């Protein structure tokens, strides 16, 4: 198989860029349209991150950060797939969560939010998808964050993701939300995102029989990357 | 067929997952950053630094910057890499920082890259691949760097000729500099107003 | 892999022990209910067989048990897959078979129904699944059943399938149904089920494009049974 | 009768100068609102044009341009009424034209699709309605244009057309397209335009009790432009 | 496996023989019924063709034919799977398509048609499908075809196309069209079909994301063929 | 499960795609035509011919077949023959012919087959398996072509005994001549009227 | 009551239809062009000329324009006028002209019109209607040109003064200038962007 | 303007030749599908009769035939308009109509049912369309008609009528029924046509608005005949 | 637009309303007949009969038959005859009559007419334009009769031409006979079976 270039982003999947109802994109956003290329080398390739550099508990924020005790909050793993838009898995992508801890504070410095720090909990972890494009981490699940755009602004409980896959073309960042979460319908955030099947599929699906017994309970969520086109004639990617 | 995962903003603590130490979280032995040059990392060693300024010429002290680059040789170090040479086997090509939260400023630490085959057998100038993600911006924005004692390798540049608003392609070029020994090249994106930097949707 | 317990038993797709419709259930259910406990190595073994021991003949009911000739009644074939519940088909599972003849009359000491016994005719086979999941069998379609619940009951044309797969919590014993028998909607143990939709999980669907011409008839039956979760962290099963 | 000024025109029938899913429409388009004035002499007037000065091949596509022998593509006859919004038809108007060939490939210098040329094909003509707003040309179907809004963006087959009437005011340029092509629910341009209603206004509809037998099929497609209100009182216009 | 008989040929999802409306077939139509036999190795087997004799541009009808430049018309690529009734894909068939050119036009002595010959168009192409029964060609749309059922028929845009697969039963001619063609809902010979749902199955799709940049539209076809049943009790075949 | 792709008639044209050359188009270096024999065939050379009329009596001009037949023991050059022989490596076994369009009469040059296994242990006699397509025909027809010079095997064949309209089975055997030293079998078939061929649903 | 046609942009090769000859397109024996006057065309020759420039400064090198105007005495060649007066038999009263591909000047030959009667009794200042039409123009725009060698009767014009923003106004008058012994009024058009052009909905 | 040829008949909107419902036409059906041809001359010309050779009470069926006294039954007046299938009226064209009396008694030797002659009824008129194709007649409501088609079939009331207008192309002859009628519903004559709004256009509407007081009834029937198209390019009629 | 109005069988009684004295009905005073010769009617006479067979092979004595034919010039005595020739004034060109009830022979007295202008500039043989009506018969069958004297011209004939299976082209042939010094032309139709007249869809 001659790989060709990556399907077109499609633009109405995603929020544009000028958004008024989340504030601070509106000073933070071209006011010139993107200029749409064709691609070449540079666009459909990406870096590949060895295993070997990961440690044990990268993908266990419930562990990797605790010092004399656990984290308190609601254990939950999170696992799913992560596919291109054809289908096809994606393997060995780097994936990046970070998120606040169960009483919705970041350990961050530019966080002053009164909700309570927890000494046991970091909020980053990482890893990386197998063969099958699957993918799995354990964590404490976040609490709304109450932020700054109107006033009384809060965030529904979310968790910041971040993958680097096989094509440059493919590079995303996001964040995904608890099925239920009433919080949801109200985000400006989330809002910024133009059509309602595409806000719903960031959201995270309760699996219930995947839970386990007086331990965690577990959420599914499945992530779409761009797609490479296969050429069957001219080859004028070089 | 399946639709493209819709994106979100980074947020203001991107740095927590993406750069932890900057948030000061050490978790991990291994940590990703702005270096991309090794002991055996071929070619001549540059600095690109710079600042990221909003619609009211202000910097932005949250922004977060990764960028994608060939060799010296201009072979990519990526299995997708199809030009049949060898890549210079101490260079991972990629590399992420984040501006400092006083001043604004980035850099990386890498290496001025090679000329990359274009499409239908042209050339393309050296060049870097940039992205920036930050609060206040729902899609990473990408974008290249090109450098200005590159001339006559970028006038047949085909990105930068496909942007038909000629003005425009220079805001895509870093100037160089030489602090003591040190090439520097020093590349400040504007993301609205006047000069606004050119962005791609690659 | 490290496989962890199996998922937990949906009791709600299941009939409860008590059913008073189905009078034999009232003196044999306990009245206590059922202690769950967390899974050890005990609940997820099971016995192996091996197919060495198996007869060329033990799937087909037509041929069997054949002295003189062949039995009475309409030849049908069936078949489907076996799979856990998470989809994975499961290999060489023991299935095993019984059902009364044409008549609806069973080869058993305790059965005295007018309906005529075929000598021809025994009315048991077995098989194991192979990698994935298949399994196929011969015979001849039950007669409905008249029997005692209440005086003029009749059983709708049934199989009984037993089996016996890769761990102890699988153990299942059950009974399918063909589809269109207007006896389905009246039979008190098949109304043991609550829901309309686990009901019809025992309907074996009409198979016309495997009809085997001038020959046989072919039913398509599917069997779900429960499934492991796999482990990524703390494996306690030990 | 004394004519009155043109009706104002809808401004929510049209699609609006910004429209980013256009991007060049983002540096082309004035920041200030248009300033609406009252009509005098000079919106209601418009020039004359004679026939006489048109060639009797002008309105056909398929010969006008025709050298050594005929274009390749779907003969196709399109004709219709042109009428003012309250149903007058629109008597002497100028009817100009012009597509893209079979290969959408456009005969102009800034054209370097790789869809084939045609020797034999121009792309252009023109036409006046008669004294019930009918007009008629002959042409070959416009093949799809690939163009570079979004990458992979691509025009669906479409003709151009040009109005110039009795009033200024009326000056109209558009584009109508084919009924039934599947890239009409795609196309960023056709989707600048606000209501469904009016983008199905520019969709030429198959006519095919007109088809000619073995010589060419047809499209029916209406244009409106805007009309003047009648005076029965003061009279301002002067 | 022990592959017994192809599934019989459904005659409810092909148009019958006799076909009054199809003006032709009312003399080319046997008045007796089809004699139906039970399968020999005569129905099962089929010839093998090597790709070794195919060309490179075997199935690029783009430039098979071309001479002196491209040929006139909508550069498309049209790619799909063939499948057997039961999913199972269908490897190494030949598959042979032949079409009009832009202009409706057939490269055929017979055809008389005003439309305009393409002397860089031949019309015909072949492939054999890969391992996964996939398909990919090459070609320009071909334009409606005018022809003589009723005086004005015309056939809707189509490729014919053929196949020769596993087994003589398999032997299969017909034609697709183009999503959203409105000639499709009055040609004759496309209403031959009984079916509205078989009539959809001949309808090639819009395939999008696979477009090529400035380049080539795409089109979705899957072809469905006759499937063999497998044995597991007695081989009459032989 | 899915339904078959619905059958069209190949249409006037069909030669374009099937025969090209037979349509004065050369596009492909290897053309596949009506001569199943090669150098090294085994078996005994024969011609097979005649015309196909419709409802009026009247030859198609422009009909196209296909034949399909085991070599001269009996076996398929197919990997779905089961009878574990070897077969003639020098024999495709199957051939395309469109009729002449002036007069109608299409040919083959092949190979008399040999008998070929039938079901539960049966023998049928010898046959070739033919198609016919074209104009007016919704489905390809399928029927068989038997040889008069076989009587003895034709009278225990199992599809021919599958008839019961005895008067029928005539109609699925070929007629032997010999044009000079040469064997030919006329084959005459007739879609519609009074001796009308048999044709069969595989 | 139907709805107005909804518009459509001319798109970059608005040339092919309404400006062959620029397209290099010879199919019209009569090419409709940018010339008004005529051999005995009245009143004094003008050349009115300019660029149109985009949000970025930059000028539009596909844009095609139309002017459409009264003679020397204020009376427009159409059967709408109602003045009465008799009109100069030799002015069509309109013109179209396409930018450069190259530098993006346009310009037409015609005459300085006469002043028109405007609503109520009123005067308007001699003026041209011009309409501009492009690719990334969803709607033909309309503006006015006055002269200003015309200062008494521009202060007096119901149009101009109908618009509020005093400053604006300026944008509509042409500058007059003397190429040797021809008169040419230079009017630059703006879309976007500081001393945006007054654009009308007439 | 200059004339083509008439639109294709749609075969769609009439009865098949051969309709077995309706016996006579077994044998009175050809075998062979119909051979269209292209217009010539001959098709589109039409006989021109002079209103001079009409009698006064031609159109008259309760006058034309009384003798002693009137006819027995219901006065009604029918009327409408003749157009051609594009809406132009038919002007001159000679519309000839004929029925059975009040007792569904035909005024023909071949008639013998038992319903009664009325010797003051005659049931034939005829007229030509005026210059906007307005017809009108005057009669007696015809009776339904006991045939032998199957024993006891009834046609439902009736009237034939016959039109001779421009073209021979547009020669038609059919029947009208009464709004209303039950045996509407069950006629194998009028179920020999496909559609059903087709067999609505057979019914004459009741007229209430035009009934004549203390005198006659009123139907309202509106016949449509096939249209010529205009030709605006090639003449190849002659 | 518009659907035509349906075809229905002009029924068994067909004759009360186009042709009432054959069914004893005297109502008209000028009534439409078989006898298409005047006084002064231009060309040579000559009479057109036959019989309209069923699917048995019986004459159908309840049809009515009408045809439509141009003068001795091959001018139609229409307004639509675009031929700019002066037709015959005392041709009227149609006729109408019915089989007769006990035998089933019809007949018209007629002209033979001249030779039409064809299409693309053809000419067509000398032809008459028939259609037929009667009870079982849905829709009129149009046909066309053509003389067996005109051989020549008829082999050039385009409609004839059209029908591409040959051997029915005879059947719309009428033979010539001299019945003492009339002019005979025998034309019989059969609706069904063997020797099926052609009838068109006009
Ligand atoms: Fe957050
Ligand atoms: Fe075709
Ligand atoms: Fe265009
Ligand atoms: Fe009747």
């Amino acid at each position: 198989i001659i790989w060709g270039a990556y399907a077109q982003r499609n633009t109405e999947d995603h929020p544009p860029a000028y958004a008024p109802g989340y504030k601070t994109s509106v000073l933070r956003s071209p006011k010139n349209a993107l200029i749409s290329i064709a691609e070449t080398l540079s666009e459909v390739t990406a870096p590949h991150f060895s295993a070997d550099k990961f440690g044990p508990k990268d993908n266990d924020l419930i562990l990797n950060y605790a010092k004399d005790g656990l984290p308190i909050g609601e254990r939950v793993i999170v696992h799913g797939y992560v596919r291109d838009q054809f289908g096809r898995p994606v393997k060995n992508a780097l994936v990046e969560v970070w998120q606040a801890n169960a009483s919705g504070r970041y350990r961050h410095p530019n966080d002053q939010y009164i909700g309570a720090m927890d000494p046991n909990f970091g909020g980053c972890g990482r890893m990386l998808t197998d063969d099958n494009g699957y993918y799995v981490f354990r964590t404490i699940k976040p609490g709304p964050y109450p932020w700054r755009n109107r006033i009384n602004e809060w965030r529904p409980a979310h968790i910041h993701f971040s993958l680097i896959a096989d094509g440059w073309a493919q590079r995303l960042i996001s964040q995904f939300y608890f099925e239920g979460d009433t919080l949801i319908d109200s985000c400006p955030i989330l809002k910024t995102i133009p059509s309602e099947q595409q806000r719903r599929a960031l959201i995270a699906l309760e699996d219930k029989s995947n839970f386990i017994e007086a331990d965690s309970r577990c959420y599914r969520f499945d992530i779409t990357l761009r797609g490479r086109r296969a050429t069957y004639f001219e080859n004028d990617l070089t | 067929e399946l639709k493209e995962t819709p994106s979100q903003t980074g947020g203001p603590y991107v740095h927590i997952g993406l750069l932890p130490k900057q948030a000061n979280i050490e978790v991990f032995e291994h940590n990703l950053d702005n270096n991309l040059v090794q002991d055996n990392t071929q070619g001549q060693r540059i600095r690109l630094e710079g600042q990221v300024f909003d619609g009211l010429g202000l910097p932005l002290r949250d922004v977060l910057i990764e960028i994608w680059q060939a060799d010296t040789n201009g072979v990519y170090p990526s299995q997708a890499d199809t030009q049949g040479k060898q890549v210079d086997p101490n260079f991972l090509g990629w590399g992420r920082t984040g501006a400092d939260f006083g001043t604004g400023f980035w850099s990386f630490n890498t290496i001025k890259p090679g000329a990359v085959p274009g499409r239908k057998g042209s050339t393309q100038a050296p060049h870097i691949s940039l992205i920036i993600f930050a609060r206040g911006i729902n899609i990473g924005l990408h974008t290249r760097v090109y450098f200005d004692d590159e001339a006559e390798a970028n006038a047949k540049d085909p990105v930068l000729n496909s942007i038909e608003w000629a003005t425009r392609r220079q805001t895509l070029v870093a100037k160089r500099e030489e602090r003591d020994g040190e090439v520097v090249y020093r590349f400040d994106i504007r993301i609205q107003g006047e000069n606004e930097t050119v962005f791609f949707d690659i």
